[PDB]
RNA sequence: GACGGAGCCAGCGAGUCUAACCUUGGCCGAGAGGUCUUGGUAAUCUUGUGAAACUCCGUCGUGCUGGGGAUAGAGCAUUGUA
């Protein structure tokens, strides 16, 4: 637990204005940005997939690939 | 599970059962800290004191965490069923304690203080420095001491 | 197939060789083939009606 | 007359013997036939325990 | 075109019956649900803490419509695990036989088992009824 | 009998063990060549392939009779 | 004062209800391990052991320790009808005359003698 | 990669008579274990040894950590005269 297993308001937001041109999101990009952690990094996956912005085009937990919505 | 929007609230560092705790992990293992406690332990009474597994240390508002203090020193008052306690028929009120931080390891140390009132080959093993659990120290553990 | 380990070390083997034949037979007959053709080494078990 | 010459001797390693030589260490115990290892080696023939492969 | 759920995936047939059983309501939880260990090859409790005992009931009527019979003994040597022993290999152990058990028992209660002769326990009519019904809804949720 | 058949046949390996080793220590000054367990209905023939089979048949039933005697009371054969 | 301090307890069971009590309902409180000593070798294991044990206890000179009643039962396990009597317990040697305590309930006679002087590492 | 579900797969094998081996099954117990039968002297039943490593679905998120299971305690039981 380095940082952000909680969410801390202004994160998230900042993943919606920094979720354009991210060609590549994940779990580990959702940690790797100095961000959120494995707990809720899929949370905020989760909730970007929820509606429009990444997009998914594989399968399971410790590997996926996850895309803007162009 | 899902965002939420949280707010301060969310607070760090906090003590139950005399010591501190740390914030933004889970409770499960935040309380694992904690003397006494252990994993499945904490975990049983994250379930059995109605918490949500999933949260943080940095949720979890004040009554959950007040309920999971009345649980950790009250085993079978809130039907933890003291096959999952350690010091089961005491030793001298022969009760079902499941003691804690400050008490567990006093608790450890009143076993093996009776010890010395009893005279046994238990406590003759101990004093010496050696393992009272009969394996033979001739050629292992040897960073001992 | 059975094995049997020993001590440097070693190893035998085995062989039970186990057949059935079932003559729905008379019992002259069976009493005839059962006197006849004695062997060294061969185990005849000479059991009856299936059950 | 004798009241005081047995320890149980009904298990443990003490509790049978090598039918050709008394022996409790070695002993063969698959299949039962009670032979040391040593003379297992030797006796293999008589009993039949052959080296096949 | 006719099912079966030998004819459907497992995995997905067996989150879809335990949330299934879960609608259904007829559960026989015992009592002593996520307080324990529900195999003796593991260490944790279930970490869902309301059910796991529908996914091991949809585990268990699957493998029962799949094989002629299975018993309790046999729950255990099945849903038992590699537990570690530590400074020690792993080694397998068969499962707590109450919980298994207790899965039985309920599927015997609603009519998805039955204590098999031979000993074990088939699939009942309606068991095989429920299963095969559900697991066309499973594949037609997914058509 | 209620032998399992690997240890009927590891059994009657141990017997013809023991009729080897035991008619090799006995009849030796017969020049003993070897036995041979044969077994019929209402027989057992254990045969003493050796040289001098006249000192072993006896005094008109003698020391095979004995011998018999003593196969008999060890194994507890009728 | 009027307070006679407290007596022990064995596992929530005084020393004054112990001792008057019984073999077989100690060895019910006693754990697993004495509970399964006493519930197999139910034929008479102390056996001139408390003949002399008794003998001496009451050939004890006047409220003084009583005289030695020695055995190679170390597997014996102290129940509370031997409190206040003397045991000679064996090592390989060393008849140990011991003091039976009332808090010494529940375990082998075998822990109060020590088996080895212990190691020594050069100590000349 | 831990953790739990969830899929659940071998071969070499050993098995009790003038006794107490493999144990199924069914209950009870978190368990340990216990209970009661049942089959197998074994291509017959244990056993199809439903083995793990493996596959999926996440709880974890890089933290002597949920990695690792050293120490240690108390209880429950089984092996055995102990």
């Amino acid at each position: 637990a380095q940082h952000a297993v909680i969410l801390d308001q202004e994160k998230y937001d900042r993943i919606l204005k920094e979720v354009p041109t991210y060609r590549y999101v994940s779990v580990s990009v959702l940690v790797d940005r100095l961000k959120i952690g494995g707990s809720l990094a899929r949370i905020a996956l989760r909730h970007l997939e929820k509606e429009g912005i990444i997009k998914p085009i594989s399968k399971h937990s410790k590997q996926a690939i996850y895309t803007r919505a162009t | 599970s899902l965002v939420v929007q949280e707010q301060g609230s969310f607070q760090h560092i906090l003590r139950l059962l005399n010591t501190n705790v740390d914030g933004n992990i889970k409770i499960v293992y935040a309380l694992t800290t904690i003397k006494g406690v252990g994993r499945r332990y904490s975990n049983l009474v994250c379930k059995k004191a109605d918490v949500d597994l999933h949260k943080r240390a940095g949720e979890l508002t004040q009554e959950e965490l007040e309920r999971i203090v009345q649980i950790m020193q009250n085993p079978t008052h809130y039907k933890i069923p003291a096959w999952f306690l350690n010091r089961q028929n005491d030793i001298t009120d022969g009760k079902d304690y499941h003691t804690l931080a400050n008490n567990v390891e006093s608790k450890l140390r009143d076993d093996l203080e009776r010890l010395k009132k009893i005279r046994a080959h238990r406590g003759i093993r101990h004093f010496w420095g050696l393992r009272v659990r009969g394996q033979h120290t001739k050629t292992t553990g040897r960073r001992r001491a | 197939v059975l094995k049997i380990s020993t001590r440097t070390w070693e190893t035998y083997e085995m062989r039970i060789h186990k057949r059935y034949i079932d003559l729905e037979a008379p019992v002259q007959i069976v009493k005839r083939i059962t006197q006849i053709t004695i062997e060294p080494g061969v185990d005849v078990e000479v059991v009856v009606a299936s059950n | 007359e004798n009241v005081w010459f047995s320890h149980p001797r009904r298990y443990g390693k003490g509790s049978r013997q090598c039918r050709v030589c008394s022996s409790h260490t070695g002993l063969i115990r698959k299949y039962g036939l009670n032979i040391c290892r040593q003379c297992f080696r030797e006796k293999a023939n008589d009993i039949g325990f052959n080296k096949f492969r | 075109p006719g099912v079966s759920v030998r004819d459907v995936a497992a995995q997905d047939f067996i989150n879809a019956y335990a949330s299934f059983l879960q609608r259904q309501g007829k559960l026989e939880v015992p009592g002593y649900v996520d307080i324990v260990k529900t195999s003796s090859g593991n260490e944790m409790p279930p970490q869902d803490a309301e059910g796991w005992f529908y996914k091991r009931a949809a585990s268990v009527a699957r493998h029962i419509y799949m094989r002629k019979q299975v018993g309790v003994g046999k729950l255990n040597k099945l849903y038992g695990g590699a537990k570690s022993r530590g400074v020690r290999p792993y080694k397998h152990i068969d499962a707590s036989g109450s919980i298994n058990r207790k899965v039985l028992q309920a599927l015997e209660k609603i009519g998805i088992v039955e204590i098999s002769p031979k000993g074990g326990r088939r699939i009942s009519e309606n068991g095989q009824r429920d299963l095969d019904r559900i697991a066309a809804q499973t594949l037609e949720e997914d058509e | 009998a209620l032998i399992s058949k690997k240890r009927k046949l590891v059994a009657d390996g141990v017997f013809y063990a023991e009729l080897n080793e035991f008619f090799t220590r006995e009849l030796a000054e017969e020049g003993y060549s070897g036995v041979e367990v044969r077994v019929t209905p209402t027989k057992t023939e254990v045969i003493i392939r050796a040289t001098r089979t006249q000192d072993v048949l006896g005094e008109n039933g003698r020391r095979i009779n004995e011998l018999t005697l003593l196969v008999q009371k060890r194994f507890k054969y009728a | 004062k009027k307070r006679v301090f407290k007596t022990h307890s064995y596992r929530g069971v005084d020393l004054e209800k112990l001792l008057e009590m019984s073999t077989e309902d100690f060895v019910k409180l006693a754990p697993a391990r004495v509970r399964r000593r006493f519930a197999r070798g139910m034929t008479s294991k102390p056996a001139g052991f408390m003949k002399k044990l008794r003998a001496a206890k009451l050939a004890a000179p006047e409220n003084e320790k009583p005289a030695p009643v020695r055995t190679h039962m170390r597997n014996m396990i102290i129940v509370p009808e031997m409190i206040g009597s003397v045991v000679g317990i064996y090592n390989g040697k060393a008849f140990n005359q011991v003091e039976i305590r009332p808090e010494m309930l529940g375990h082998y006679l075998g822990e109060f003698s020590i088996t080895y002087t212990p190691v020594r590492h050069g100590r000349a």
